């Protein structure tokens, strides 16, 4: 449940999300009708003094049954063009955003580990 | 005699009919796929029907840390760190996409609920999803891991210092002071160690439960 | 906030003599007929029972002198005796209360 | 408010509830027969009603010893429980307490009565209704009726 | 006192007879039940076909609670438990006497003591030959499907896989609200037990636990004639034309004791 605020980890390996900052990227707004953000829902993070949108990818409230709940928010940075800001991904990443209404074959074919 | 949690209904007014039903469906979905006894602390492998793939299953393996649910419905929750990473997957044991249980380590640990383990430290938490399964006894008592986790700093998920959790399994002694403990403490409500309000007795429900299950085998 | 203007005794008079605040009457009297006094049918008759009270009274002040102190309740189960009647052997250990009266008619 | 409630409210907190529930079942063991305000009496019924069985389960059981301990301000009565209550009780598998309703006090504040006591008590028998007898007009016609069933 | 008082049927009744009481009424509702099994032995009304626009007779029954349900394709659907209670028809309303659009069916189940009831309702039960029904509800039937009073009615009236329409009496909060009759529209079935008389109805049911709801077929347009290929008047057991199976299931359903879902 990534609501407003609700501090994030950049998992990317865009310069920005890549280089370390005093200040955590912060999320508070969701790209979806309702204002709760979830795996698979597009967000705007602020990173290095920049926005630049991301995806979610995990989050730590609890989730549905048969499904693993996360202990950490991973995001991975989406440019506007619509290819991810980041060429690769580290954290494991939910196999579900397939299936998931919307573009996410960018974002997969990014993601080496699967869980 | 190890009676699963699931089959003890819990109390109210629904019809006892529904428990009956729901049992005979229970009793023969078991026949269709064996559901091993196990125990939270037990690290288990469960076989599961993959929606997302196509003809491949998935095999998570996971300390039990949580039963939950009864009749039809009950789901067992497993935790284990893959990739550095905490995650806890809610098995329903009737669910038909389950197709295999397996319990790599039959074991019991100090407590019931293990969700006091994401506050312990991750070694604690990390075991090796391709660990193979160890030897046990089926005429025993499963094994009882007595090992007293260690807690991270003392902002947690839950008060566990206090009384009414009465974890057995925390060192509290090296992240708390006794002072502290004395604290948690003030919530100690002693009345309730002696309220017969809270008591269910399922005695004689059990007992009944065990030749009915045993009858259908 | 004050009244506008004083209530006339008629409108006062009919809220107080409207039915619902009139008192109403009970029909579940009933008659004892131990005492052949008046009772409700829920509630039991209180002629008997004052006999019944101070006679345990009476039986409890037996039972305090023979105890002779606080904290001597007897592990061992007791009955009481009225003058014309003796222990028997099953009455063998267990707290005997001697009481001058005879035996009372309603007390078996 | 009161759907589905399962407990009363007594005294000026749940502690206070437990002593003074404490306080009811240590005076009717001592006595055997109290009478007390109805609400009250019908909680405390319950706990009565347990006590026996824990006086039934012996007295080697090392909960019962606590239990009693607890419950039994005077230290006298323990004995009394295992060796008084739960031997008299043995036969009997339960309905150990008898709860009646007593007149209301008059008192100014006309509180509802009752009465709880002990059943195989050795104190003079309470008051109890008696059924009408078979020999009554409508019983006798419907011995009739039974007999020719 | 030469003046009223107050009675119930224990005050007059001694122990012995008392529990002779006790077994006669048990006696006297069974055979009562018993005598109304067979309505097509029973003198029936004439028997009409079924045509477009015709409405059958809905049923009264008990929640007795939810349980999950799991599909063929691995979906799981929670489900709540409906149970038919001694449903039969007491009294039929002519057309004209009651409304000129469609006449009315009265349907009565849950069958309740005698004691504590009115001398009326015992009554127009005796007549009936029927013990009394907790409720009464009123059923809109067209006259081709009309029923003669005392038709004993039974879950089997509905088939899985067709929508159907539940209204109770909402559940009462106090002052604050509440018991008051609501509808649930568009509420598929998923399987019937015939044995028990258990109905499985998706999705929820306004009301408590235990609490008797209306049961008839759906109104939703794209339901318009779902009875055509149903029991038009309703399901008889009496004729017993072919026996059910005790359990009924949707195509969809999986059933227990089959095989493990694989997605493949
Ligand atoms: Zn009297």
């Amino acid at each position: 449940a990534v609501q407003k605020m609700t501090r994030v980890r950049v998992v990317d390996n865009s310069a920005l999300g890549s280089t370390p900052y005093h200040r955590p990227p912060r999320c508070i707004h969701v790209y979806n009708k309702s204002g709760v953000g979830k795996v698979g829902d597009q967000i705007l993070l602020a990173i290095r003094g920049q926005k630049k949108k991301a995806l979610i990818v995990g989050h730590r409230m609890p989730g549905s049954r048969m499904t693993p709940k996360f202990d950490s928010n991973n995001v991975v940075l989406i440019e506007d063009n619509g290819n991810p800001v980041g060429t690769r991904i580290k954290i494991p990443i939910p196999t579900s955003l397939r299936r998931r209404e919307g573009e996410y074959s960018k974002v997969l074919a990014i993601a080496q580990n699967f869980v | 005699r190890f009676l699963s949690p699931e089959f003890i209904p819990p109390r109210g007014r629904t019809n006892p009919l529904k428990f009956k039903i729901e049992r005979k469906d229970m009793l023969d979905r078991r026949k269709v796929l064996p559901i091993p006894e196990f125990y939270v602390g037990s690290i288990l492998r469960v076989t599961t029907a993959d929606p997302y793939a196509s003809g491949k299953t998935s095999q998570f393996l996971g300390i039990c840390i949580k039963r939950s649910g009864n009749g039809l419905g009950a789901t067992f929750t497993l935790r284990n760190t893959i990739e550095g990473q905490g995650v806890e997957i809610c098995f329903e044991l009737y669910n038909p996409r389950i197709q295999e249980i397996q319990v790599v380590k039959l074991e019991k640990r100090l407590d019931d609920n293990l969700l006091y383990l994401r506050d312990a430290l991750p070694e604690y938490s990390t075991f090796d999803v391709n660990m193979k399964p160890v030897p046990q006894e089926a005429c025993q008592e499963v094994p009882v891991n007595k090992l007293k986790v260690k807690m991270k700093p003392k902002p947690w998920s839950k008060r566990w210092e206090r009384p009414n959790f009465n974890i057995k399994g925390i060192r509290f002694d090296l992240a708390l002071t006794e002072e502290q403990m004395k604290e948690a403490q003030k919530w100690n409500k002693p009345w309730i160690e002696f309220d017969m309000m809270r008591e269910y007795d399922t005695s004689k429900i059990e007992a009944a439960l065990w030749e009915e299950i045993e009858a259908s085998k | 906030a004050a009244p506008k203007n004083r209530r006339t005794i008629e409108v006062n008079r009919c809220r107080r003599r409207n039915p619902q605040k009139l008192i109403k009457i009970k029909n579940n009297i009933d008659i004892c007929p131990e005492c052949g006094h008046l009772k409700q049918k829920h509630v039991l008759c209180g002629y008997c029972y004052e006999k019944v009270r101070q006679e345990t009274t009476k039986i409890r002040q037996q039972i305090g002198a023979q105890e002779g102190g606080p904290f001597r309740a007897p592990s061992v189960e007791t009955m009481v005796l009225y003058t014309g009647e003796k222990p028997s052997e099953k009455d063998q250990g267990k707290r005997i209360v001697e009481r001058n009266i005879k035996r009372p008619s309603w007390f078996t | 408010i009161s759907h589905g409630r399962v407990y009363r409210r007594l005294g000026l907190g749940p502690e206070s509830r437990i002593h003074l529930l404490r306080n009811l079942l240590t005076g009717l063991v001592r006595h055997e027969r109290i009478e007390a305000t109805w609400a009250r009496a019908d909680e405390m019924r319950g706990y009565a009603e347990k006590l026996i069985d824990y006086g039934k389960l012996g007295d080697t059981n090392e909960r019962a010893m606590r239990m009693a301990d607890f419950w039994l301000t005077e230290k006298d009565l323990i004995p009394k429980l295992f060796k008084v209550l739960a031997p008299r009780f043995q036969g009997q598998n339960g309905n150990y307490t008898r709860m009646l309703q007593i007149p209301n006090r008059k008192e100014q504040d006309r509180a509802k009565m009752a009465v709880i006591e002990y059943k195989g008590n050795y104190l003079p028998p309470l008051p109890l209704p008696h059924r009408d007898s078979n020999l009554t007009l409508l019983n006798q016609l419907l011995l009739g009726l039974q007999q020719d069933l | 006192l030469h003046s009223k008082s107050s009675t119930w049927w224990d005050e007059h009744l001694s122990e012995e007879n008392l529990s002779f009481v006790k077994q006669l009424v048990s006696d006297e509702n069974k055979t009562q039940l018993t005598s109304k099994l067979n309505p097509l032995k029973d003198e029936p009304w004439p028997l009409h076909p079924w045509e477009p626009g015709s409405f059958r007779v809905g049923l009264i029954a008990l929640k007795l609670g939810m349980m999950p349900l799991w599909t063929k394709d691995g979906q799981k659907h929670a489900v709540t438990l409906l149970q038919v209670q001694d449903c039969h028809v007491l009294k039929y309303t002519p057309k004209e006497d009651h409304n000129g659009k469609i006449a009315a069916l009265t349907v009565g189940g849950k069958t309740v003591s005698r004691f504590y009831k009115p001398d009326s309702r015992l009554e127009f039960y005796r007549d009936l030959g029927l013990p009394p029904k907790q409720i009464h509800k009123i059923f809109h039937v067209t006259d081709n499907a009309v029923i003669k009073p005392g038709t004993p009615l039974y879950a089997a009236h509905f088939r899985p896989g067709q929508y159907v329409d539940v209204t109770a009496k909402t559940i009462g909060k106090g002052f604050q609200m509440g018991n008051q009759n609501r509808t649930v529209y568009g509420l598929k079935v998923w399987r019937v037990n015939t044995k028990h008389n258990i109905i499985y109805v998706n999705g929820s049911v306004p009301g408590h636990k235990n609490c008797l709801v209306k049961i008839k077929d759906s109104t939703l347009p794209a339901y318009k004639d779902s009875c055509k290929n149903l029991p038009f008047p309703t399901y008889f057991p009496d004729g017993d034309e072919e026996e059910l199976p005790e359990d009924l299931f949707d195509e969809s359903v999986w059933q227990p004791s089959e095989p493990s879902i694989t997605f493949a």
